[PDB]
RNA sequence: CUAGUAAGCGCAAGUCAUCAGCUUGCGUUGAUUACGUCCCUGCCCUUUGUACACACCGCCCGUCGCUACUACCGAU
RNA sequence: GGAGUAUGGUCGCAAGGCUGAAAAAUUGACGGAAGGGCACCACCAGGGGUGGAGCCUGCG
């Protein structure tokens, strides 16, 4: 709630930049956080064609 | 026997107790003691 | 979208115009308002468009007459700078590659991200041959911290009060925060003047973060050194031995 | 309980697979077999079928310094080297996760890159038959690669890309189109330009030139326009002369030579095409001055043409052995040795045992195509309303009717007597001609779907749009009954050689076997994934089979069903594409299948842990201080010959990996593995102390272990005498460690309290009057008590 | 099966239900051997949420799915 | 006569066969590696049955 626009805060309180991740870590934060919440009449030419 | 209980683990619902807050009565709300 | 009447409308290549003096332009196959152009006075009467580009002349109540030539301006100047973003986005990287680390810190000063920033930092506070006269270990780091602009040392000073709150990342957040300090005098500090502090970014307030975490790690290091002073008995034990 | 097997497949020239390769010959790209074929002659030399594979091939190419070895790649992932010396695939490499689709050589041939649909690139040697390495950019899949060493490459995001070879990173990207995708990429045989043509029509060009520095060695040259505003499929340069060709699928190819960028590139020509070309191809013939391009048209064509270099003319082509459009209805023929297949535009009958076209007959569209009884003639509705009349002996057309007026006649049965015919079109009615007259209509309210007779000439039964079918008398047309029970309108039925089963499949992805005595649903069947096409039962029970049927539906699958014990006794795979026509033998012995593939198949420790991590730590310390002594000594070749487990951790410092393997466990079980820690351990563990000491890396974890490896062993330690030594070194380097950063951190909290100060003097007050009432921070803490 | 725990011994009562081919009480004599450990087999649960200090740590990973967007493919 | 509370008698509806036995989902599905706790259905130390002969209830 406190943190920048083009950033995220992570678990150890680290700023990093959306832009600068790369979908290997986006798809494996999103899985993370995934986690979190998880633990918390037509016509005959149609018919026949 | 074995029905039934597919059935209620199915539709699942069940009369056993659940932990009750511990402190309900003056505490009915129950907002962390932490910072606000 | 209007607060008087509209008293003309003309057709682009939607523009209102009226009473309110803040004229509209839109698109009507979308129907929300594309420009406000706010040169004219109280009550504005009529317009003109251009014969084959679009400009427009606002007169009115007044005998004020303002021109407006020209979405796609934007797009046009978005491209070309998404072009310098991915040209500057590869040269950094291959400034990693290479590690070509001061010019390096200076294209993520630009780009700021400051996660690789810090990882530059780690290898500038740790390039495990640093020059003696160095502050982080190498020269002309230290000029590029001693030629850094203002809002770009602010919101260092953002980024070092977190890698100050953690605390691994703490040493190499205070060597960056100590080479600061010896470069700007302390009246050019204190002076330090940009826009954005304000609420939880506000500069009496991320100073003073770094102020008790600073103490925190003061007096952890201080209890590392009277605990340190247990080698130097032992040295005098086998020396008695 | 006899078994169906892929036998004879065949009826198509190339599908809508891109980057078909010449050699006079030109290898082209089923959907399984990677075929090649002659040009001048129609005669295809062989065919790639891979009976390992299923899956369909897309990309062909050929290896220079090499023909008659090429490199293709499949819908799974996979590259199969195959020869053409020996039709069989010498190795198979599948390291992608889907869809390979562009390719690149080597100059030599020992080298190959692939990309897929999956956006990977995967670069393998060809001598060790190994992956060389993975490279990852490109957030979108890839368009063209081009070996330069270095790598040219090309992704759907409209980004080019410069990698190198010995460096396993990309080294420059650009952005190709400004708000679009780049679709086609072209390199210049001299590596000096490369056009990159996107999706508007729109051509960036770019010059070439053959590391901490402003590297720069791509330029955008600038950016030209073609006449067709579509999306480029392949831009193909002349191999030796100066021109190239760019095409997107459409009927208009455009051909550019080479002499401001548009001053120097202007259209050649532009050729127009009777189809959609799926992908161009180059030809030098051996003694001509021509160039010859070979255009692979998806309409199931080859065409090769003549271009002069300094027109176009239809030169050859390849649309003899297969059809054009899309096959839509078959007749095999009663002797099982020819057999008709209508498609739209284009009626071909084969011959079985040659599995080869006979002859070829043209119309409009083509709905339905049925022999009467002696094979001599062959009856064929079609869309406009119509029905046509050819023979097979004079190959030629007989009659031509109107027999409803626009609508198109879903139903053609012959009489199984042989002497009338049957024809259910789109209106409301349906016509008997017996032949040919017209004997008798019959109106309803909707339109019918699908008619037929039964094996003996007893009953007729027609099969309406209201999901809805209408059985009646042969003789009198009066209802016998009707079938209802499915939601969505009938799509076929068939019904059993004795008359005592009906099969009824429709579009609600499910067939329901009738009885007709009283019509009864002996059992519904959910079965297909899909809308089921057709179904088809056996006229011969002579094997005591005649129960079985086959049920084909448009997810490209049919079953082989026992209607007796109503099961699905076999799957039948094979196609890749929505089947619309399938024949049984008259003997059931084989059947053919006719779909969208356009083609026709024939069927018949912790402690420890760290402890050995010190060893080998002390292992490669002993090879660095003998390395450095060699490299002192003389500055000759001296390799320092690591352990193969740190060269492939990446020649990290060995300290750096003790240090994570010091890092990684928590502060317990540390305190109880440095308690485990024998003493003949304790002289390398401290040694390391002073590496760390030196170089100061996590300082309270370096002075908490010091410290208690001394409170565990103490007099162990004021014991020994070659320590003090060792203890000393880490002393000094110790201190001068803490020391170093005591006073940086100490200089930091002294500047922070100086600018405190300065701060509140800078932002302390500016007005003053009576009141200094509004001359700081809160927060909660709440408790539950 | 780890402290009045195991075994041995008896004397009684016969508790609506079950138990005399026994069951249940209650007294008597009363030990070895562990009483550590998560290494085997395991089982449970941490990697979310749940109160703040001085303190420590420092963004597990996978295959997919689902939702939004992009563009494609070809029939009718 | 009013109010309930019952007991069963009476009537209306429920009581018209496109039929013929065998999902939702931003939260979803399954795993794996590190970290702890536990256990006489685990280790370690020991003991003691039953299982040998016979009697015999009960269970098949």
């Amino acid at each position: 709630d406190t943190a920048e626009k083009g950033e995220v805060v992570t678990k150890a309180g680290i700023p990093i930049a959306k832009q600068e991740m790369s979908r290997e870590e986006k798809l494996r934060r999103r899985r993370r956080e995934k986690e979190r919440i998880r633990k918390a009449v037509q016509s005959s030419g149609a018919y026949k064609l | 026997i074995e029905e039934l209980i597919k059935r209620r683990i199915l539709a699942g619902e069940f009369d056993e107790v659940l932990r009750r807050r511990p402190d309900m009565f003056g505490n009915p709300h129950g907002v962390r003691r932490g910072l606000v | 979208g209007h607060s008087h009447n509209v008293l003309k409308v003309v057709w682009l290549h939607f523009a209102s115009a009226g009473a309110d003096t803040l004229v509209k332009v839109w698109d009507a196959n979308t129907g929300e308002t594309e420009c406000t152009l706010d040169n004219h006075e109280d009550r504005l009467w009529t317009l003109a468009v251009h014969s084959k580009t679009n400009i427009l002349a606002s007169a009115g109540s007044d005998s004020k007459v303002t021109f407006w030539r020209d979405t796609a301006e934007t797009q046009a100047a978005a491209a070309q700078a998404a072009l310098k973003l991915v040209e500057q986005e590869q040269t950094l990287e291959n400034y990693i590659h290479a590690g070509a680390y001061r010019d390096a810190i200076v294209l993520a000063l630009q780009l700021n991200h400051p996660g690789r920033l810090l990882n530059l930092f780690t290898n500038v506070v740790t390039t495990r041959n640093p020059d003696p006269d160095s502050l982080t270990g190498l020269k002309a780091v230290d000029d590029v911290l001693a030629k850094l602009s203002d809002e770009q040392i602010f919101q260092l000073l953002l980024r070092l009060r977190d890698w100050n709150t953690n605390a691994r990342t703490a040493p190499v957040a205070q060597r960056v925060l100590w080479a600061l300090f010896k470069s700007h005098p302390a009246n050019k500090l204190s002076s330090l003047s940009v826009k954005g502090a304000r609420g939880h970014k506000s500069l009496n307030e991320v100073l003073d973060a770094i102020k008790v975490y600073t103490e925190r790690h003061y007096k952890r290091i201080e209890e590392l050194v009277d605990e340190s002073y247990l080698v130097e008995y032992t040295l005098r034990e086998m020396d008695a031995l | 309980y006899l078994k169906f097997e892929p036998s004879k497949s065949f009826g198509v020239v190339v599908s809508s697979n891109s980057n078909l390769v010449w050699s006079g010959q030109a290898i082209v790209a089923a959907n399984e077999e990677v075929l090649v074929w002659d040009i001048k002659k129609g005669e295809l030399l062989s065919r790639w079928r891979d009976e390992n594979c299923k899956f369909r091939v897309t990309a062909i190419a050929q290896s220079r310094t090499d023909p008659d070895v090429f490199a293709v790649g499949y819908e799974d992932g996979s590259i199969r080297l195959w020869d053409s010396k020996i039709a069989t695939s010498v190795v198979s490499f599948n390291g992608h996760k889907s869809a390979i689709t562009v390719l690149a050589f080597d100059k030599t041939g020992v080298r190959l890159a692939s990309g897929s649909k999956d956006t990977d690139i995967i670069v393998w040697d060809l001598v060790a038959e190994v992956g060389q390495y993975k490279l990852r950019g490109h957030k979108d899949q890839v368009t063209g690669l081009y070996f330069i060493g270095f790598l040219l490459t090309t992704g759907k995001d409209s980004l080019i890309k410069l990698w190198d070879l010995s460096s396993r990173h990309c080294i420059e990207t650009h952005v190709a189109q400004a708000n679009g995708e780049c679709w086609a990429l072209g390199v210049s045989p001299d590596f000096t330009g490369c056009i990159t043509a996107g999706n508007d029509g729109e051509i960036t060009v770019w010059a070439l030139d053959a590391l901490s520095q402003s590297v720069n060695f791509l330029q955008n040259r600038g950016t030209l326009h073609r006449s067709s505003k579509e999306r480029a499929a392949e831009v193909v340069f002349h191999p030796l002369r100066d021109y190239f060709a760019v095409h997107g699928v459409e009927k208009s190819v455009e051909i550019w030579r080479i002499r401001e960028v548009s001053d120097v590139f202007v259209q050649h020509v532009i050729v127009r095409t009777t189809g959609k070309v799926r992908s161009v191809d180059w030809a030098l013939n051996p003694g001509v001055k021509d160039l010859q391009l070979l255009v692979g048209g998806t309409n199931n064509l080859l065409e090769l043409y003549n271009i002069v270099g300094k027109d176009y003319n239809k030169a050859l082509a390849v649309e003899l052995p297969g059809h054009r459009t899309d096959i839509r209805s078959v007749a095999i023929s009663s002797d099982d040795k020819m057999l008709a297949s209508a498609a739209n535009g284009s009626l071909k009958i084969w011959n079985i045992k040659t599995q080869q076209c006979i002859r070829t007959f043209d119309c409009g569209y083509a709905l339905c195509c049925a022999f009467l009884p002696g094979d001599k003639v062959v009856i064929v509705g079609t869309k406009e309303g119509e029905l046509q009349l050819y023979d097979v002996a004079s190959a030629s057309l007989l009659e031509t009717v109107n027999a409803h007026d626009g609508h198109a006649v879903w139903a053609l049965q012959v009489h199984p007597d042989g002497r009338s015919v049957v024809s259910g079109g789109a209106d409301k009615t349906a016509k008997f001609w017996d032949f040919l007259v017209q004997s008798r209509i019959l109106k309803v309210s909707d339109d019918i779907l699908s008619l037929r007779f039964s094996p003996d000439a007893r009953l007729l039964a027609v099969a309406l749009l209201d999901s809805t079918v209408k059985v009646f008398f042969n003789d009198t047309l009066k209802l016998y009954l009707n079938l209802y029970g499915h939601k969505l309108p009938v799509l076929s039925m068939d019904i059993s050689y004795d008359s005592k089963l009906i099969v009824t499949s429709s579009a609600d992805k499910n067939i329901r076997i009738w009885g007709l005595d009283f019509g009864d649903c002996h059992k519904a069947l959910f079965g297909h994934q899909d809308s089921i096409l057709q179904v088809a039962f056996i006229p011969h029970n002579s094997d005591g089979n005649g129960h079985y049927f086959f049920s084909a539906s448009k997810d490209r699958t049919i079953k082989y069903w026992d209607a007796d014990k109503f099961e699905q006794i076999q799957r039948i795979d094979g196609h890749h594409g929505e089947i619309w026509a399938l024949a049984v033998s008259h003997s059931g012995r084989f059947l053919v299948s006719a779909s969208h593939d356009k083609s026709i198949r024939v069927w018949e420790m912790a402690g420890e842990r760290i402890a050995e991590a010190l060893e080998l730590g002390m292992t490669d310390l002993n090879t660095i201080r003998e390395w450095e002594e060699a490299r002192q000594i003389n500055p000759n070749i001296a390799p320092p010959q690591r352990n193969p487990i740190f060269v492939a951790l990446g020649n990290i410092p060995a300290e750096t990996y003790v240090l994570n393997t010091l890092q990684k466990i928590k502060p317990a079980s540390l305190h109880d593995a440095l308690l485990v820690l024998p003493f003949s351990t304790i002289p390398s563990l401290l040694t390391f102390l002073n590496l760390f000491a030196q170089r100061e890396l996590n300082v309270p974890l370096t002075c908490r272990i010091l410290f208690f490896v001394l409170k565990t062993h103490h007099k162990q330690i004021v014991a020994s005498r070659t320590m003090r030594a060792t203890l000393e070194k880490v002393r000094a380097n110790l201190r001068a460690a803490l020391r170093r950063q005591k006073d940086e951190m100490g200089f930091n909290i002294a500047a922070l309290k100086v600018v405190s100060m300065q701060l509140r003097d800078k932002s302390v007050r500016e007005y003053v009057d009576e009141t200094w009432e509004e001359k700081v921070r809160k927060r909660a803490f709440a408790s539950l008590s």
